[PDB]
């Protein structure tokens, strides 16, 4: 949010923790909400 | 996967990668041959009289 | 025969990590699509969520 | 074979982490600038190098000479030169203005603009100038210029850099910058730092903000000062000279010593005379020889100290030679030492340094002044202070570069002998292989006003009726 | 320990995966600004 | 201490903590110790 990218597909992020043990990270964040207009448009049937 | 972690409780990470080896040392072949100049006297099937 | 410095190793590890992370996010996002056009119902359910 | 490992391992543990120059520079970009500022403020050598830059890249004056692309625009010579003289007269009136109102800071002239720009390019890697347009109508021209230190350009809230956001430089996909972020004054650091975004170019086509530096590879965003290759060396050199000075101080401080079992006061008054009759121990008056009479078992061991320049001078010679190599300036100019110098060697050194400085001038000051003149001329045209010829095939906005074709005259080449250069120049002119314009540009003038001044001189001499000058018939 | 053992191949053989759905059915992407999403359907049925 | 500006009125600072719950914090530190040269110059009376 610090850079006004509130809406985005994928957000990379990296940071290294302090302290005696050193270790950094790679972060990806997203909130996908794949939807569709008409569910009745498609017909899905299991077979046997 | 990292399926649906709520954005407060990120929690755990996953193992990176890695692991495989193989060793097969040289192979080898050395098909020698010979000359023996004595055989050179009588002609071969070719080399018409 | 040719080793690599620890910094180069960590850069390569970062490459592997970011690639697997994007693969995982693609894998998780296609789940919405398959649930949608398989039954129109979808359950965003996961531990710690 | 050379780049693999090195002979017998040798550089068996060294392998630089190959990356772009931006990736190498940005993480410690602030640190390098801080170290450079500290060096230029506390070290005499850095200050002298910067002063040489200021004196030689631009020097005392910086003249304009606007030669428009009259042939490209299909313009006649007469109106082309009329327009040129009118615009240059306007520019010279506006530039050396005694108001000192050219800038919002109101505390420098245009020559100082050029000097500050080249200096900050040298010791910071780049220069930033914002052209503002004030609303006050008290004066003919409403354009002012503000130079900004690179320390004031950074991403908002000191955020992490990205593909299209590097050090507060909004760029496009191709790498061309489109916007900048500027932080206001931070004195004291007790006001909340704020970021303002300024587009590089006004949508109307005006260069609202100009950023000048010399990239060395693809993807460059910021410049690197010349000190990066010599900063640690000169810092440690200053530390070394300081420590050597202090060591010599203490060596000269302790000269002799006395050895005796007796009381200290009695030893003083018996060996050094002292003033026992009157924690300062005992001061000693300075007089004649004062030969003592130390009793047996005593000693007056006078130390021989140690030479204060045990190769120090020549070691400094070598180190300053390396520093001059790094900084581009010649060693004699940098170190102000000129021993055992021959005419040919001095001429060669001057030629090399002058070529380097001409390059630096052309690649910093010429273009910065050209951009400033372009903005000023855009304002002048939009205010119609001069009349553009109607026959002009292309509009001003269309042919901005063509209309703004102008060169610059800096400080001339002051030859060591002078007589030789003047005689060679005049014989070259006689041979006709050069031009008065080229000669005056080299020497720091222009043939047009030279001829005007000579016409004035001959008119005055004719009126006085004393002697015609050396240009008649 | 004369085991220099130079290496030549780094085969992956990782995984089989191709969505084809997002490019076959969801060809349009949409960022969100609000927290809530409204999706409406109008039914047309008349006697 | 490392910025060498330790002498003024109001010091602002906004910083981000690392890790997943990365959050910002805003801060205005001060050490105000205002004072008067002559206490007896000003005379106070409790009206009644």
């Amino acid at each position: 949010q610090r850079e006004g990218i509130n809406a985005s597909a994928r957000y990379p992020k990296n940071w290294v923790t302090t302290g005696d043990p050193a270790r950094e990270f790679t972060m990806i964040q997203s909130a996908p909400l794949m939807l569709l207009a008409d569910p009745d448009e498609f017909v899905s049937v299991q077979l046997a | 996967m990292a399926l649906y972690v709520s954005p407060i409780v990120s929690g755990e990470v996953i193992r990176s990668r890695g692991g495989s080896t193989s060793e097969f040392t040289p192979g080898y072949v050395k098909p020698k041959h010979e000359v023996n100049p004595q055989m050179t006297l009588r002609r071969l099937p070719d080399e018409d009289p | 025969q040719n080793l690599a410095d620890p910094a180069y190793r960590r850069r390569r590890i970062i490459m592997q990590n970011m690639r697997d992370e994007e693969l995982a996010i693609a894998q998780v996002e296609e789940m919405q699509a398959v649930s949608a056009v398989l039954k129109g119902k979808y359950t965003m359910t996961g531990e710690a969520f | 074979h050379g780049g693999g490992s090195g002979f017998g391992g040798q550089l068996r543990s060294w392998n630089p982490p190959s990356e772009s120059v931006d990736a190498a520079l940005l993480p410690n970009f602030t640190r390098g600038n801080a170290r450079a500022d500290d060096l230029v403020r506390n070290n005499g050598y850095a200050a002298n190098a910067i002063q040489l830059h200021q004196d030689h890249i631009v020097g005392s004056f910086f003249r304009l000479s606007h030669r428009p692309s009259w042939r490209y625009l299909g313009i006649g010579e007469e109106e082309a030169r009329a327009f040129s003289r009118e615009v240059e007269a306007a520019w010279k009136e506006f530039a050396e203005d005694d108001c000192c109102c050219i800038d919002v800071e109101r505390k420098r002239t245009f020559t100082m603009m050029i000097r500050e720009g080249v200096a900050m390019h040298a010791f910071n890697g780049e220069l930033f100038v914002q052209a503002t347009w004030d609303t006050s109508s008290s004066r003919l021209f409403r354009t002012q210029f503000r130079m900004v230190s690179p320390k004031r350009i950074s991403n908002p809230n000191n955020t992490g850099d990205s593909r299209n956001c590097r050090a507060g430089v909004q760029i496009n996909d191709s790498g061309a910058a489109l916007g900048y972020y500027v932080s206001e004054d931070g004195y004291p650091g007790w006001m909340p730092q704020k970021w303002t975004w300024i587009p590089r170019e006004l949508p109307g086509g005006r260069a609202s903000f100009i950023h000048v530096f010399e990239p060395v590879e693809d993807g460059q965003t910021r410049g690197a000062n010349v000190f990066y290759s010599v900063m640690e060396q000169m810092k440690m050199l200053d530390t070394l000279q300081n420590t050597q000075l202090q060591s010599a101080i203490v060596k000269a401080m302790y000269a002799a010593t006395i050895e005796s079992e007796l009381d200290t006061q009695s030893a003083m008054d018996f060996i050094l005379g002292a003033n026992s009759q009157e924690y300062a121990a005992a001061p000693v008056r300075l007089g004649g020889a004062k030969v003592p009479h130390l009793m047996p078992g005593d000693s007056l061991n006078l130390q021989t100290a140690q030479d204060t320049d045990n190769g120090y001078s020549v070691f400094e010679q070598s180190l300053l030679r390396y520093i001059a190599a790094g900084l581009g300036v010649s060693y004699e100019q940098l170190s102000r030492n000129y021993a055992q110098m021959s005419y040919s060697t001095a001429r060669a050194s001057a030629n090399e340094s002058w070529a380097y400085f001409m390059g630096r001038r052309k690649f910093v000051a010429s273009r910065q002044a050209s951009q400033m003149f372009l903005c000023w001329l855009e304002e002048a045209i939009v205010r119609r202070v001069v009349t553009l010829p109607s026959k002009a095939r292309f509009s001003f906005q269309e042919a901005r570069s063509a209309w703004g074709n102008c060169d610059w005259i800096g400080s001339g080449r002051m030859a060591i002998d002078g007589l030789k250069e003047v005689q060679e120049a005049v014989m070259l002119i006689e041979a006709g292989l050069s031009t008065y314009e080229k000669e005056c540009a080299k020497r720091g003038d222009d043939y047009q006003e030279i001829f005007a001044q000579q016409v004035r001189e001959t008119m005055e001499r004719r009126a006085a009726g004393l002697k015609p000058p050396a240009w008649a018939a | 320990m004369y085991t220099t053992a130079q290496l030549l191949a780094a085969n992956e053989q990782k995984f089989k995966f191709d969505p084809l759905f997002l490019r076959l059915f969801f060809r349009e992407s949409y960022p969100f600004t609000t927290e809530k999403v409204y999706l409406s359907q109008i039914p047309g049925l008349v006697n």
